[PDB]
């Protein structure tokens, strides 16, 4: 357990870097096999190009190529590729979208193709679950023409989040096994200083990863009798999609875990709560929430209601009046107690001592003498009602030394 | 010791306070 030290006391903890994509369902714009249809594998040996053909059949697992194969275990000698439908050229965009439902720090994105690589393609992140998409990186042989970015634009302080376009890793050539691989901090000026770079802190943060294949390579011949089979030779196919990174829990977790809803969330510690660990757990609002830092754990603490209140709320006034120690304010405070911490008795009650402060019957009712005492409200401690002139006793039901009873209820002791 | 006698009070004025 890295979230507390050798002794009991909490410390900042960060979860492990991983292939965030592994085993995850990737959403795809296209998959061959529904209905089933022919595809062709093209190979070259020098002067010649050879061609084998096969059926993509979704309904038959031995001939299917579903998205699950993008994030399965990659054994290099039993490769499994997702395969798009044949010839979705332009402007047809085919997309692999990985929604983590949770903020991650992305460190790389890797693709391994079983087809030739895309001529043009783009990696995107979302920071707001589905809604908006921003570009991480482009890859194309026509950057200005295709993505309206300039070729190999130099990354600079001025804008360190620049989605570069590049003709690198665009060659039709490795006809399979082509490898494209974006790294988020590769190039970025402040990467060495990353942990003090707010610009880059943002840059790596993302909830989703979209991969858009926008145009695909064709051969320089494409024979005329080959019309159907040449068309059937062009598709996108990927054997392995990775997204390196870690969960963003705010120093309050060492694990991310799927939950009640089977949705990914921090295994949240230090009495914190929420998916990012960005707020406090119920009944733990004595001090306000913070990211755990290098020096300090900032475990938000359990507010005290002396076993009288079920809920509690934070208040800054109270917090500030103590030396920033406690600010919890207990609510609907039960059993005829009241206050911040339910530590004293409701007006018109008093503490039955001996019975300790925490006990359900720690406040007995006041019960003043209805003509002897002036008022209903006792002393919280000692229960002494406020007696009229020449009356004493805790209930104020006897005249004092010096005093006799009167015939009037108003002034019932007189001398 | 000698507690308040409720019967002793004259309530003809202050009719409503009588316990
Ligand atoms: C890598 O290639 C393998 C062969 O080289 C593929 O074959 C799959 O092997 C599975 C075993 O791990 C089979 O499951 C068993 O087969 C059937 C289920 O339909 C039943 O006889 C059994 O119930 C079942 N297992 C047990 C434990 O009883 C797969 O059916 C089989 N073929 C598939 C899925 O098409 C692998 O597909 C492939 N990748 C892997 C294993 O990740
Ligand atoms: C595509 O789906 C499967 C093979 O992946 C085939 O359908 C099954 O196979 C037999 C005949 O081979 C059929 O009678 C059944 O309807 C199917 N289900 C079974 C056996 O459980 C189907 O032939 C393939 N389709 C084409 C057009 O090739
Ligand atoms: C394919 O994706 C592209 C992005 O590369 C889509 O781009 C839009 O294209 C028009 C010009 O045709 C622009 O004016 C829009 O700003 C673009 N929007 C987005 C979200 O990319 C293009 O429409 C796509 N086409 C199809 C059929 O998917
Ligand atoms: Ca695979």
């Amino acid at each position: 357990d890295p979230c507390s030290d050798e002794n009991g006391h909490p410390r900042r903890c960060i979860p492990d870097f991983v292939n965030a994509a592994f085993g995850k369902d990737v959403r795809v714009s296209s998959t061959c096999g529904r209905p089933p249809a022919r595809y062709c594998v093209v190979s070259e040996r020098g002067e010649e190009r050879l061609r084998s053909c096969h059926l993509c059949n979704a309904s038959d697992p031995k001939k299917a190529h579903p998205p699950a194969f993008l994030t399965d275990l990659n054994n290099p000698h039993n490769l499994t590729c997702w395969q798009s439908e044949n010839y979705l050229q332009f402007p047809h965009n085919v997309t692999l979208t990985l929604s983590l439902g949770k903020k991650f720090e992305v460190t790389y994105v890797s693709l391994q193709f079983c087809s030739p690589r895309p001529e043009s393609m783009a990696i995107y992140k979302s920071m707001d679950y589905g809604r908006t998409w921003v570009p991480f990186q482009f890859y194309s042989t026509q950057c200005r023409k295709m993505y309206n970015r300039p070729h190999r634009a130099p990354i600079t302080k001025q804008n360190e989040q620049e989605a570069v376009c590049t003709d690198s890793h665009t060659d039709m050539r490795p006809l399979s096994g082509g490898l494209i691989a974006f790294s988020t901090l590769d190039g970025r000026p402040s990467a060495h200083d990353f942990d003090n770079s707010p610009v880059l802190q943002d840059w790596v943060t993302a909830t989703d990863i979209r991969v858009a294949f926008s145009r695909l390579h064709t051969f320089g011949d494409e024979n005329e009798d080959d019309s159907e089979l040449a068309r059937d030779s062009y598709f996108y196919a990927v054997s392995d999609l990775q997204v390196g990174g870690r969960c963003k829990c705010n120093g309050h977790a060492a694990r991310c875990v799927r939950d009640r809803d089977d949705s990914l969330v921090c295994d949240c510690r230090h009495n914190t709560a929420g998916p990012e660990c960005d707020r406090c757990k119920p009944f733990h609002y004595d001090r306000p929430w913070q990211r755990a830092t290098a020096r300090e754990a900032n475990e938000c603490v359990a507010c005290n209601c002396n076993l009288h209140a079920r809920r509690c709320r934070f208040n800054m006034e109270l917090y500030k009046l103590s030396g920033r120690k406690s600010g919890g304010v207990c609510l609907n405070c039960r059993h005829n107690t009241a206050g911040r911490h339910c530590h004293y008795c409701k007006e018109g009650y008093y503490r039955d001592m001996g019975k300790p402060i925490t006990h359900r019957k720690a406040c007995k009712a006041c019960d003043c003498h209805p003509v002897g005492a002036a008022g209903k409200t006792c002393n919280q401690t000692t229960g002494q009602c406020p007696c009229k002139d020449g009356v004493t006793g805790i209930t104020c039901n006897r005249c004092a030394k010096g005093y006799q009873q009167s015939r009037s209820p108003i002034a019932p002791c007189i001398k | 010791m000698p507690t308040l006698d409720m019967a002793l009070f004259d309530w003809t004025d202050y009719e409503d306070l009588k316990p």
